[PDB]
RNA sequence: AGGGGAUCGAAGAUGAUCAGAUACCGUCGUAGUCUUAACCAUAAACUAUGCCGACUAGGGAUCGGGUGGUGUUUUUUUAAUGACCCACUCGGCACCUUACGAGAAAUCAAAGUCUUUGGGUUCUGGGGGGAGUAUGGUCGCAAGGCUGAAACUUAAAGGAAUU
């Protein structure tokens, strides 16, 4: 039977979306059906700030950050834990 | 008819507007409620207090008409008007139901906690829900505090007012307590003013 | 698109019935459901009803009082003989105490219970009980 | 593993809502004192339900708890409901007795009580 | 024994409610089938049959005995329950102790004549419960209750001598049959028939008039 | 078992027996 | 509903709801009865006798009961400038 | 039939793994994936929900448009513009809570106004297999498309929730 209101993923008075490729396993997911999860980390790894900061050029100051969009399947979805499967009662949260 | 001596006098339009009983909630406005009277630019709404007086004692004609003056009771959920309540529980008789309401107390018959009421007072519809819907099965007449962003189903009295504030609350409860005991005879004249203050049926902090 | 006025307009106040309404606000006004309230209001069945006019076709506002659970109309003007007046009674309305099927004839239009009476069959309008 | 069980919680508050001046704060003086009243037929049960009440009787005198009405919860209940505020009555006080009030309060002051005291800021 | 503990025990152990139509008229919240017993002594118990349900689980089954019981007097008190329980004595004793306390008055009249007593229904009626609706039609006299042999019986101590029925659906669901009736004898008051077409002053319910005779 | 091999088998079908028609006709 | 001889069989002739004219069920189990005092020249409140409401609960399900009630009393001059019949 | 022919890539050549692997995993690699002119007329072409017309509980957000509010900004504060705020309206993709109503439920403001059965209209199905098959016509260069059975066989298949 039917699962969720919108069917897919939020498919409604569209019809048709440009498919996508998945970022660890190379799947044709489309646009909006393909999850998208922000990666905001530095440049730098956890902490450890100090340490390149006693061999920075200036006074530091540099602070980048690294930006990026995670493309992926359900498949890898579900191995990377990142979304889990949830109750009907917790289904309808967004 | 009525004397007309029910007038809002200033006296009682001065407590209502200091206590804050006019403002009302955001834009979010259910249309089941026709009593709203314009609002501030900001966001507020503003509700007519004459409306909130003159269907109070409505309220209070339908409470006092009950024969016994014991069958009445009221519902706290929300712990914000906790002590409200038992001020009413202690003034005109009544058994409080303050605090936990148990789920059952109306339709079963074999539970401790099961009482029969003919009138019902609830506070925020919202908070209790559980007390109108039980109530529902048993076809008694029940009271609301709402107000203009609150659900309005299942009730015959629906009381405009505002509940969040603690000037708002324990201002309306001791007023609908107030004209009550005054309809039943215990205080005599009606111009004599009360020797007891709303803000007992304020909650303290601590 | 707009096929019969008289269906279209009975179904709300049918519709106003189910939810309560004591008014109903109905604008296909045409003079065959003119004459559907003339002999609806005879028996005392609703209230007041009102006829608003103008240029254009109008709108019918009524006042109904909430004594009614049910109206229909029979959409393919069916052609009725005498002998299936009593047909039609049976299978459509609770009983002969009451029920009125509503029929138009080259005379009129006016229930079934005085046409049998007129003892002449005309055209099926309806049926209101 | 000292969590009590139901026996003994639902025995333990059938008697202090009779029993408030017999279960003396002193273990040793009602350790015994609940077989004269309460019928145990074991000398190891009647210890910890007699340990329980006498537990309660600690923290009720710090405060009140849920669910106990031993009499005299409601008389203290009965005490603190006639605060009766002297002076701050909330009327003809907490300003210079007139309201501050808005531009628009003054139009529901005036549809049928204009005559009372207004200060629009 | 009954030491009542609801309302209306006590009114009718001291007498003053007489006959079961007070509180049909007034609607009150009755659950206490001490109260239907006296005030009808003549209501006669029937079962359709017993349906077994196991639950299924970790290892074997359990199988319960679900009794559907109908009571009623065939004069106008009818009153449907179902319950399940572990043995046919518990689920009998239990089915009509619900039963009777879900007795549901039926509006008796004719297909319409007008020269004796009531034999049929005023209107067509009927009640959709699950997949299932059944219609009753009246009747002229003497044509009988033509029913499904559950049903039929069901009207029979209706006090209705005979009504033509029309069924739709998986009428082998026996259940749902009853259900689907007992609310459309229950709607059979619901139908605004022009005799009842003059309003009436609203009667005061007799609980508040016998205030003093309720708890305590 | 999947409905595209009942369909490829049926059409595996139609092309030897339509081999075998324009082999006779 | 009478016969030919004189009796008017059928019994509990079920009440009307005072707001809108729909036929309370026995196993209706929302409709409420609401009775209002009278006020004699002083104030007080008589007991003995009331004015009946009966409201059925298809008005309640939907929350207007309280719309209701207003008219019924300023129809009966219970009320005075509440409910305006022009909106 | 040409242009084009970098990646990927039905076939295939291969390397593992497996008792077997002509599959899943890695490398090359033809047709193809791009375009021109002409065919092919198919799909989970799904909102699995035909179109037209009226009525029916509410709330907010969002796209386009319009109206009014010395509304707040945006210069040469100001004349207008532009962005917004407030209030309303029309056409929308639609959401959130409920169920008078329907549904077998999953649920639905339409799957409601269907036993109280009727607003108008087109198309499809009568147990499951056989079988979307045989044959006959018909479009197509073909692959294939449209129409479309019968014999025979079975008492069970199928849909919704539960332990």
């Amino acid at each position: 039977p039917k699962k969720r209101a919108s069917n897919g993923r939020n498919k409604k008075g569209r019809g048709h979306v440009k498919p996508v490729r998945c970022v660890n396993c190379s799947k044709s997911i489309p646009k909006d059906k393909a999850i998208k999860r922000m990666a905001i980390r530095n440049i730098v790894e956890a902490a450890a700030v100090r340490d390149l900061s006693e061999a920075s050029v200036y006074p530091e100051y540099a602070l980048p950050k690294t930006y990026n969009k995670l493309h992926y399947c359900v498949s890898c979805a579900i191995h990377a834990r990142i979304v889990r499967v949830r109750s009907r009662e917790d289904r309808k949260n967004r | 008819s009525l004397p007309a001596t029910f007038d809002l006098t200033p006296e009682d339009a001065q407590l209502l507007l200091a206590a804050n009983t006019h403002l009302g909630a955001r834009n979010v406005q259910v249309h089941q409620e026709p009593y709203v009277f314009n609002a501030r630019p900001d966001g507020v709404h503003v509700i007519n207090v004459g409306k909130t007086w003159e269907k109070l004692v409505l309220a209070a004609r339908i409470i006092a008409a009950i024969p016994n003056p014991e069958d009445v009771v009221a519902i706290s959920s929300r712990t914000f008007g906790q002590r409200a309540v038992l001020k009413f529980a202690a003034h005109t008789g009544a058994t409080p139901i303050a605090g936990r309401f148990t789920p059952g107390s109306f339709t079963n018959y074999i539970t401790r906690s099961f009482k029969e009421p003919r009138l019902v007072i609830v506070t925020d519809p919202r908070s209790d829900a559980q007390a109108i819907k039980e109530a529902s099965y048993v076809n008694i007449p029940v009271i609301a505090l709402t107000d203009l962003d609150s659900p309005s189903e299942f009730v015959d009295v629906a009381i405009p007012c505002n509940n969040r504030g603690k000037h708002s609350i324990g201002l309306i409860w001791y007023l609908l307590a107030r004209e009550v005991l005054r309809l039943r005879g215990a205080l005599v004249d009606r111009t004599q003013p009360w020797s007891i203050m709303p803000d007992l049926y304020f909650y303290r902090d601590p | 698109t707009r096929s019969s006025v008289l269906a279209d307009a009975l179904n709300a106040i049918n519709n106003a019935e189910k939810t309560g309404k004591r008014q109903v606000l109905i604008r296909p006004s045409s003079k065959v459901i003119i004459k559907f309230l003339q002999v609806m209001q005879k028996h005392g069945y609703i209230g007041e009803f009102e006829y608003i006019d103008d240029h254009r076709s109008g709108k019918i506002v009524v006042q109904l009082n909430g004594r009614l659970n049910k109206c229909g109309v029979i959409s393919p003007r069916f052609n009725v003989k005498i002998g299936d007046i009593e047909k039609w009674t049976a299978n459509l309305l609770p009983a002969r105490q009451f029920g009125y099927v509503i029929l138009t004839t080259s005379a009129g239009i006016m229930d079934h219970e005085e046409a049998r009476r007129k003892h002449v069959s005309g055209k099926i309008l309806g049926f209101v009980y | 593993g000292r969590v009590r069980t139901k026996t003994v919680k639902r025995a333990s508050k059938a008697l202090i809502e009779r029993y408030y001046p017999k279960l003396t704060l002193d273990f040793q003086t009602n350790k015994r004192l609940c077989d004269e009243i309460a019928t145990i037929q074991s000398k190891r049960l009647r210890n910890k339900i007699a340990g329980y009440t006498t537990h309660l009787m600690k923290r009720i005198q710090k405060g009140p708890v849920r669910g106990i009405s031993f009499k005299l919860q409601e008389e203290e209940r009965e005490r603190k409901d006639q605060y009766v505020p002297e002076v701050s009555a909330l009327d003809l006080s907490r300003s210079n007795g007139v309201l501050n009030v808005d531009n628009q309060t003054s139009d529901l002051v005036k549809s049928l009580g204009l005559k009372l005291p207004l200060s629009v800021i | 024994g009954w030491v009542p503990v609801t309302k209306l025990g006590r009114l009718v152990k001291a007498g003053k409610i007489t006959t079961i139509e007070e509180i049909f008229l007034h609607s009150l919240p009755v659950k206490e089938f001490q109260i239907i017993d006296t005030l009808l002594p003549g209501l006669q118990d029937e079962v359709m049959n017993i349906k077994p349900v196991q639950k299924q689980t970790r290892a074997g089954q359990r199988t319960r005995f679900k009794a559907v019981v109908v009571v009623g007097d065939s004069n106008g008190h009818v009153g449907l329950g179902i319950k399940t329980a572990k043995e046919v004595a518990g689920a009998i004793r239990a089915g009509i102790i619900i039963a009777k306390l879900s007795v549901i008055p039926i509006r008796r009249g004719y297909w319409g004549t007008n020269l004796g007593q009531p034999h049929s229904l005023a209107t067509k009626t009927t009640g959709k419960c699950g997949s299932v609706t059944v219609r009753l039609i009246p009747a002229p006299r003497g044509s009988g209750i033509v029913a499904s042999p559950a049903v039929k019986k069901l009207l029979q101590l209706a006090g209705v001598e005979d009504v033509y029925t029309q069924s739709n659906g998986k009428t082998r669901t026996l259940e749902n049959t009853l259900k689907a009736a007992f609310v459309a004898i229950g709607n059979t008051y619901g139908f605004l028939t022009p005799n009842l077409w003059a309003e009436q002053p609203l009667p005061v319910s007799p609980l508040d008039i016998y205030s003093d005779e309720a708890s305590a | 078992m999947r409905a595209k091999w009942r369909k490829k088998r049926t059409r595996r079908l139609k092309r030897k027996r339509r081999k075998v028609r324009a082999r006779s006709k | 509903m009478e016969n030919d001889k004189g009796q008017l069989v059928e019994l509990y002739v079920p009440r009307k709801c005072s707001a809108t004219n729909r036929i309370i069920k026995a196993d209706d189990h929302a409709s409420v009865q609401i009775n209002v005092a009278k006020v004699d020249e002083e104030g007080r409140a008589i007991p003995g006798e009331y004015v009946t409401y009966a409201l059925s609960g298809y008005v309640r399900s939907r929350g207007e009961s309280d719309d209701s009630l207003n008219r019924l009393a300023q129809n009966d001059g219970l009320l005075k400038n509440v409910w305006s019949y022009s909106r």
